[PDB]
RNA sequence: UGAGCCUUGAUGUGUAGGAUAGGUGGGAGGCUUUGAAGUGUGGACGCCAGUCUGCAUGGAGCCGACCUUGAAAUACCACC
């Protein structure tokens, strides 16, 4: 669903209603709604029946999906206490503090996971910051760190994503590239709906999934029908 | 987001023009600015300008009522007056002088004291 | 004429800054109706260097990240 400014308009001439499709036509339209010169990564937006407004009572965790996500599997670790060399050898591309803060603030921003150890997290989010709170950074408030760097990278390189919310019923997560088929997308959706049920907070509803949509980066969104694994009346 | 401004960025009227009607009475003085159609827009008094009975009847108390009345209509964005006068009280020229000197424009002075063709019997006070 | 429900355009709390880091996550110089860049300049909003908006104008062009506010960023999306 298109947004207007004088500075960027290109999404306006790709959509013309707030309307919901079967998934076999939602991805058919979304391969048109890409606006950028580069072929775009595609995301779900998973809207939730959650009533939490406190960061700790909103959803938080991570998972590995059956198919790819258009995420890079380039992996970075902030650390000054935990096993740097065991992390790098476990398949991390990047380790540091002095220029990792710049690397994330340059070039292509398309990280699959930026990890911290809690040894370094102090200056990553709480007292210091290095990118500001955003999904691209490990979150200053919710649990996104471990002192088991060599495990965390070995999970991450599998194309695992990251989900959390803070004050709003939102998990946005990359699910493919826009060239994906509607079965690859539905099969990553069914995998993620297991993983949100397993990492469900007390303040979420029975009808835990409000609505699901699919949206590319520079380009527009369309809405999808699917909400699977989460009906209350059984 | 930063802190808000010290003085307002907008103002709800800008009517420019009005009439000061003065009732300079024998014990007080009352000043009211009204639009050109006679609907009153704001007002002030001698006695309400910090003077009791003993002081409110003077041209100096009236002079301050005129300033407090200029401030009373300040918000309507009026600046231009002409002037109308009634009553025996001395609030009749000290008012105009401090009004014109309080950033307002006096332009005309006309009396509007009502006089009869004989009329009804006057009151008696102090066997006068 | 009051209120709600709703959709959208506008709007953004970390303070400061020229200003405007709501949340979450993705991603980075982009077209097909339009124009922002940038120069000049009217409108509106605001904090005085800003944002929102328009015209002369480019319309295969162009603002991010450098610069700069700050502990920390800032093309540009979708979702609520």
């Amino acid at each position: 669903m298109a947004k207007l400014t004088k500075r960027m308009r290109v999404i306006r001439e790709k959509v013309d209603a707030t309307k919901q499709y079967d998934i076999n036509e939602a991805i058919a339209l979304l391969k048109e709604l890409a606006t950028a010169k580069f072929v775009e990564s595609v995301d779900v937006a998973v809207n939730l029946g959650i009533d939490a407004r406190k960061s700790d009572q909103n959803v938080r965790g991570a998972t590995v999906l059956p198919h790819g996500t258009g995420r890079s599997v380039r992996v970075a670790v902030f650390t000054q206490g935990a096993n740097a060399e065991a992390a790098k050898a476990a398949g991390a591309e990047l380790v540091g503090m002095e220029d990792l803060a710049d690397q994330i603030k340059k070039g292509e921003m398309n990280f699959d996971v930026v990890i911290a150890s809690p040894d370094a997290m102090r200056v990553v989010g709480q007292l210091g910051q290095v990118l500001g709170p955003r999904g691209l950074m490990p979150n200053p408030k919710v649990g996104t760190v471990t002192p088991n760097v060599a495990e965390a990278v070995k999970n991450a390189k599998a194309g695992q994503v990251r989900y959390r919310n803070d004050k709003n019923g939102i998990i946005h997560t990359t699910i493919g590239k826009v060239d994906f088929d509607a079965d690859k997308l539905k099969e990553n959706l069914e995998a993620l709906l297991v993983a949100l049920k397993k990492a469900k907070p007390t303040q979420a509803k029975g009808v835990y999934i409000k609505k699901v949509s699919i949206s590319t980066t520079m380009g527009a969104g369309v809405a999808v029908d699917q909400a699977g694994l989460s009906a209350s009346v059984n | 987001a930063k802190a808000p401004i010290r003085a307002r960025k907008r103002v709800r009227k800008q009517v420019s023009d009005g009439v000061a009607h003065i009732h300079a009475s024998f014990n007080n003085t009352i000043v009211t600015i009204t639009d050109r159609q006679g609907n009153a827009l704001g007002w002030a008094t001698a006695g309400g300008s910090g003077f009791r009975g003993s002081r409110k009847s003077t041209p100096f108390a009236a002079q301050v009522a005129a300033e407090r009345c200029a401030d009373a209509v300040k918000e309507y964005g009026i600046k231009n007056l002409e002037v109308m006068v009634k009553g025996p009280g001395p609030g009749r020229e000290s008012t105009i002088r401090a009004l014109n000197a309080a950033g307002f424009r006096i332009t005309n002075i006309t009396d509007v004291t009502p006089i009869p063709h004989n009329g009804c019997r006057p009151p008696k006070k102090r066997r006068v």
